[PDB]
RNA sequence: AGAUACCGUCGUAGUUCCGACCAUAAACGAUGCCGACCGGCGAUGCGGCGGCGUUAUUCCCAUGACCCGCCGGGCAGCUUCCGGGAAACCAAAGUCUUUGGGUUCCGGGGGGAGUAUGGUUGCAAAGCUGAAACUUAAAGGAAUUGACGGAAGGGCACCACC
RNA sequence: UAAAGUUGCUGCAGUUAAAAAGCUCGUAGUUGGAUCU
């Protein structure tokens, strides 16, 4: 305590800290480009999705809606954009 | 330390605090004594920075060298465990001991037969050790203190972080700081060991005493 | 009840703190040395002292006592303490450490140490008593 | 719900004082909170601070030394003349020799002592010392 | 201290905690005034004088003691750097 | 807590004079009840007529006759 | 002034508690106030046990157990001395008593 | 006297008297 | 014949120490009256406040015991406060005056406008506080004198401030916490961080490290 | 002694449900609501985010049950020279003579008295609002010693018992 | 009238001393977040 630089929080504790009490608001969520089994070409689709994501180019069911994250469907893989 | 390399430590001095296992602390954490640990071990067991832990006896060594009395330092355990390693530290650098139970009132009633005016206090564990602590806190007398992971800090203006519950550990660090206050004074040469071994600080545990005869 | 009073008690540990040399397991001829180096105004408070003498004699022939404090025993006593074995026990071949402090290790710029043995890690997190 | 920032802000940096911290993080922050932090900045009172740049409103990391005693505000920010100035002055500061009381004037924001060569009255902030 | 002819009307000055900045009073006894001997860059030995600190009793009683005194000997260069 | 804002002098203004009225001295000066019921009638002195002379009992822990008349 | 920080009770975070009875003398007692005791005793006491096992038909029957559970109104509780008063400092010490 | 039994007595008192002024 | 005990006795005996302002800087308590009676022993003065007889109940009856508050301090700078009880009043009065001399404090006075003159006021407001009794005082013009009530104004006299406005809150009947609350007052002058305490400390040797050789062979 | 009671037997209204009144409780955390700051520690309930390793299973991801942490909102607890307070105590009852974040209710020695009267609501019982004359130097709160107890624990004695 | 910071705007109190409505909603009133040289 006493000496503490708030100037320059660490990574690992302002990662620690609520997304709302950092020292500039930074959200948890991020946007996932989404390879289905079968289809050649992906999908964009958001982390925290609330719908249930279909295929554009298909009738797979892309991921299911839970309470915090969205739930991929089973062989559906997926990478972190940027 | 001072960055200075002739005040670094050794390869040697590493492999004496692993032996004596200085760096395993406690299950508990002490928020005062986050800034001395570096990880815990997943059996609950915080470990400590060695290299932090020789900058803070560094610093209490040169804490101790610059009262020019000698028997003006106490140096006070309660614990059987480092009472002998506090009578020889006492006898090799020339401070003055309290092995045993501290007496209340020794700092504040001038009537008492063990009335006496430190200029610095040396302890070995603030937990035990509690009386003493806040009795300086009546008399403007600083405080060195080996400090486990849970140890509260409060009027410890030095603390050494350690462990201080194993006879080795303790027996180890009272003996490198005679070492290093030794070394610093002028005495005992860095490039040769001391002819002091720390086994002769260390708790002698009356049944194993009973083995060894 | 042969409770003594503290007068035959600090009565007799300055006697002995004061004239060890002098005293024994005797009390015949402990009595007579407390007889010619004190002033006891009477011959059972003499006896009563001269007893708990012998008896703390004895006590400190095992070891020591928290009453008595004899400037000459404790050097001796301190010879004791100075036993000092051949081999140092932190002198050892190998040593066990975990993965975690070998790393700590390693950031101190040690990592080249060879005694070091790195030992596996606990498997199971459970290291807390249960609650209840 | 929050109102009058200046009162927070100042809340803030005196409870870090009486604790003797050496920064003090103030949210959310204003122009009124910086040129309040401004006066007390020329006086040598509080010290360096930072502006972080939150699109939504700024934070202050103000770093403390330890000279300051008090710092508050008072609501609400009554209309002071050049008469009743030595009044305000003795209600709020503990000596002649020390202390300020901050207002707006037309001429901007600053201390009392500013406000009398000026000859300028307005509405009062608050005070340190 | 100063009076307008330009002599120091005071009793004595008291020193300032070196952590806090606070005025260390008349009678408080937590407070400390502690010597650190600073060591010669070459034999690493003691060489006479010494840098000093001094800590009020609040600071002492607050447990901050001990982190005030590690960035005193920082900062004066006693104290490596990490 | 009591309202500080700048428009609240009405509301600081009724407020204390009904909390004036729960003060005894404030109550009994301008109540007029008080008034109306002193026999002097809020003069410093009268004058009577002595109808007869009586003994009074002091208060218990003393004891005495104290000698009034009743006017 | 204020003798116990939870007023003698359980009842945190709730408005009422259901009422419950002294098993002595019938009082309506909160639930959480109410002292409770859960008493898991042999049917046949340590007396009668050898008469018991010798008299008996099989082997190895083990005697069942009584399980009642016994609620008590503050007085019931101290009179009958299944809880006594403590000090001042005694009264925090909420370990059971070690039995 | 007990504030509850006052109370109850003083309501007593307060029925008698408006049994009484019909 | 005074044979001194602590260290700071014999270094104070021993012509060593040459100011009591030297043991105030390194906040070093005091523990011997005849330091005190050394270094202000001609200019003291005290005051006995105030006589209490206190009781406390026995099977039998009330035994009886006598509390003596004395105010001392000679009127330039220095002031102290000593409450001692005892069975008789004459033991009750020696041992205030001893406790009193043991807690003299400095005090620091300032000007109210102008800085022509000696020092006459406080430095500033200051407030102190014992058992629901509050003073506070508040500099005053050259000339004012001290606007205050008997028992504060007897300490505030012997401290040495000329001028003083005070106001007082809470059972200031009670003279014992009257008297100390005042005492808080005067003892928080030199507490107060004013501008002109502003300059870095410039740190000296202490007592104890001054005169360590001498200490060493006294 | 008396018992219009405490104990026991019987037992009306009531206790239960529906529909209309009543709006009072030690309706209590005896602690207004909104917002900011100010110490630690271990738990616990809900939600989310991670991580070895065990279990449902026997293989698949699962998802449940544990285990080790993190975040957020809660019921709380321990601790602390935060600071307060007359103190008991309070992490709020702190950030108050260094006195101003916003705002509602409300108190002003003890009785008379929550009484009389008027108004108003109610079938009623009663609710809400609510005095004065007069009387009185105390009433009251925390805490300390004793004394006492038909409270709990120990200890002692052939002027106790065995 | 001051003393009375015992009417308290300055400047009082409401856990236990007198005191926070049983609880919530809600008109008037009072107060109201950054931001524009
Ligand atoms: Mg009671
Ligand atoms: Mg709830
Ligand atoms: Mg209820
Ligand atoms: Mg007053
Ligand atoms: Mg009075
Ligand atoms: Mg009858
Ligand atoms: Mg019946
Ligand atoms: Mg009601
Ligand atoms: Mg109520
Ligand atoms: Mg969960
Ligand atoms: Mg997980
Ligand atoms: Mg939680
Ligand atoms: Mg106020
Ligand atoms: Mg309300
Ligand atoms: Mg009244
Ligand atoms: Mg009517
Ligand atoms: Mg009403
Ligand atoms: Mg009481
Ligand atoms: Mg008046
Ligand atoms: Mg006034
Ligand atoms: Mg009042
Ligand atoms: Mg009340
Ligand atoms: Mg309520
Ligand atoms: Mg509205
Ligand atoms: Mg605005
Ligand atoms: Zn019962």
């Amino acid at each position: 305590p006493l000496a503490k630089d708030l100037l320059h929080p660490s990574p690992e504790e302002e990662k620690r800290k609520h997304k709302k009490k950092r020292l500039v608001q930074s959200p948890n969520s991020y946007f996932m480009d989404v390879k289905c089994p079968g289809c050649y070409k992906i999908t964009t689709v958001f982390s925290h999705a609330q719908t249930v994501v279909l295929c554009v180019g298909c009738s797979t069911v892309l991921c299911q809606p839970t309470g915090g994250k969205a739930r991929l469907t089973e062989g559906c893989s997926f990478r972190r954009k940027q | 330390s001072g960055a200075l390399d002739v005040l670094q430590m050794k390869e040697e001095d590493v492999l004496k605090f692993l032996a004596a296992g200085t760096h395993l602390g406690g299950t508990n954490l002490d928020f005062q004594m986050e800034q001395y640990i570096y990880k815990r071990k997943s059996d609950g067991i915080y470990i400590i920075n060695l290299k932090r832990t020789w900058e803070k006896l560094l610093l209490a060594a040169r804490a101790i060298v610059a009262i020019e009395n000698p028997a003006d330092v106490s140096v006070i355990s309660s614990r059987n465990t480092g009472q002998r390693a506090v009578l020889k530290f006492a006898a090799a650098t020339g401070a003055t001991p309290i092995a045993g139970r501290f007496t209340p009132g020794t700092f504040t009633n001038q009537i008492q037969a063990a009335f006496r005016e430190p200029r610095l206090l040396v302890v070995t564990d603030p937990r035990a050790d509690h009386q003493p602590l806040t009795e300086a806190s009546y008399v403007n007398l600083p405080t060195i203190a080996l400090c486990n992971t849970d140890s509260p800090l409060r009027y410890v203006d030095i603390a050494i972080p350690c462990n201080n519950k194993g006879a080795h550990s303790v027996g180890l660090m009272w003996w490198m700081l005679a070492r290093e206050v030794l070394r610093m004074r002028g005495t005992i040469s860095r490039e040769h060991p001391w002819e002091v071994m720390p086994d002769l600080y260390f708790y002698r545990d009356p049944e194993e005493i009973e083995k060894e005869e | 009840g042969r409770v003594r009073t503290k007068t035959v008690k600090k009565a007799a540990r300055v006697i002995i703190e004061k004239y060890y040399t002098r005293l024994g397991n005797d009390f015949h001829t402990n009595k007579r040395v407390c007889e010619e180096i004190a002033i006891i105004p009477s011959k059972k408070l003499r006896n009563k002292i001269a007893g708990y003498v012998t008896h703390l004699m004895k006590r400190i022939q095992r070891g020591p006592v928290r009453g008595i404090s004899i400037k000459l025993q404790e050097e001796e006593r301190e010879r004791r303490d100075n036993y000092v074995p051949e081999v140092s026990a932190l002198d050892q071949e190998i040593i066990e450490v975990d993965p975690d402090t070998k790393e700590m290790l390693k950031l101190l710029d040690f990592g080249s140490l060879s005694n070091l043995q790195v030992t596996q890690p606990t498997v199971g997190m459970n290291f807390k008593t249960p609650r209840g | 719900v929050r109102m009058n920032v200046l009162a927070d802000a100042l809340k803030s940096i005196n409870n870090a004082e009486k604790r003797g911290k050496r920064q003090v993080l103030i949210r959310p922050c204003s122009k009124v909170i910086v040129r309040f932090l401004t006066v007390m900045m020329k006086h040598g009172y509080i010290g360096e601070f930072e502006i972080i740049d939150d699109h939504r409103a700024g934070k202050i990391v103000v770093n403390l030394t330890g000279r300051l005693n008090k710092c508050g505000v008072i609501s609400p920010r009554f209309d002071v003349q050049l008469k009743d100035l030595e009044k305000w002055q003795n209600n709020l500061l503990p000596s002649r020799q020390f202390g300020f009381i901050v207002l707006t004037t037309s001429a901007g924001i600053m201390d009392h002592e500013e406000a009398r060569r000026k000859h300028t009255g307005g509405k009062i902030l608050g005070f340190f010392f | 201290m100063q009076n307008d002819a330009g002599e120091f009307v005071d009793l004595y000055v008291p020193r300032k905690c070196s952590a806090s900045n606070r005025i260390i009073g008349a009678k408080d006894h937590a407070s400390i005034q502690m010597n650190v001997a600073e060591v010669d860059k070459v034999t690493g030995r003691f060489n006479g004088q010494f840098k000093t600190y001094a800590i009020c009793g609040a600071i002492r009683r607050m447990g901050e003691s001990d982190d005030s005194i590690l960035r005193l000997a920082k900062a004066d260069g006693i104290v490596s750097k990490n | 807590g009591k309202c500080r804002g700048l428009r609240t002098a009405r509301k600081l203004r009724s407020h204390r004079r009904d909390q004036k009225w729960h003060d005894k001295q404030y109550k009994k000066a301008h109540l007029g009840t008080a008034l109306k019921a002193n026999p002097f009638g809020g003069a410093s002195h009268a004058k009577g007529i002595v109808l007869e002379k009586v003994g009074v009992e002091a208060k218990q822990p003393n004891s005495a006759i104290r000698k009034c008349v009743r006017v | 002034t204020k003798k116990r920080r939870n007023n003698g009770r359980a009842k945190k975070g709730r408005g009422h508690v259901q009422p419950i009875r002294c098993t002595n003398c019938a009082r309506c007692v909160p639930k959480d106030k109410a002292i409770k005791k859960f008493v898991i005793r042999n049917i046949v006491e340590a007396a009668a046990v050898r008469d018991i096992s010798e008299a008996s038909v099989f082997d190895a029957y083990v005697l069942p157990k009584l399980y009642v559970k016994l609620h008590y109104c503050v007085s019931c509780v101290i009179h009958s001395k299944v809880v006594r008063n403590r000090s001042r400092e005694a009264r925090k010490d909420r370990t059971p008593p070690p039995r | 006297m007990r504030a509850k039994w006052r109370k109850k007595r003083m309501r007593r008192l307060k029925r008698k008297r408006r049994k009484m002024r019909q | 014949e005074w044979m001194p005990v602590t260290k700071l006795g014999r270094l104070v005996k021993d012509m060593k120490i040459k100011s009591l302002e030297e043991i105030y800087l390194f906040s070093l308590p005091i523990k011997e009256s005849e330091i005190i009676d050394f270094f202000l022993g001609a200019s003291l003065k005290d005051e006995v406040l105030k006589i209490m007889p206190v009781q406390k109940q026995t099977r039998a009856g009330q035994r009886t015991r006598f509390k003596a508050f004395v105010a001392i301090g000679d009127y330039n700078g220095h002031v102290g406060l000593g409450v001692k009880c005892s069975k008789e009043v004459a033991t009750a009065i020696r041992g205030a005056i001893i406790l009193a001399k043991l807690s003299i404090v400095p005090v620091r006075r300032g000007y109210w406008g102008n800085k022509i003159g000696k020092p006459h006021t406080v430095p500033c407001k200051v407030t102190g506080r014992c058992g629901s009794v509050l003073v506070r005082l508040i500099p005053a013009p050259r000339g004012t004198g001290i606007v205050s009530a008997p028992v504060p104004k007897k300490l505030l006299m012997m401290a040495g401030i000329d001028d003083c406005y005070t106001s007082a809150r809470g059972c200031t009947a009670t003279l014992g916490n009257f008297a100390k609350a005042t005492f808080d007052a005067i003892s928080k002058t030199y507490s107060y961080l004013t501008p002109d305490l502003w300059k870095e400390t410039v740190f000296t040797k202490s007592p104890y490290q001054e005169f360590t050789d001498h200490l060493v062979k006294t």
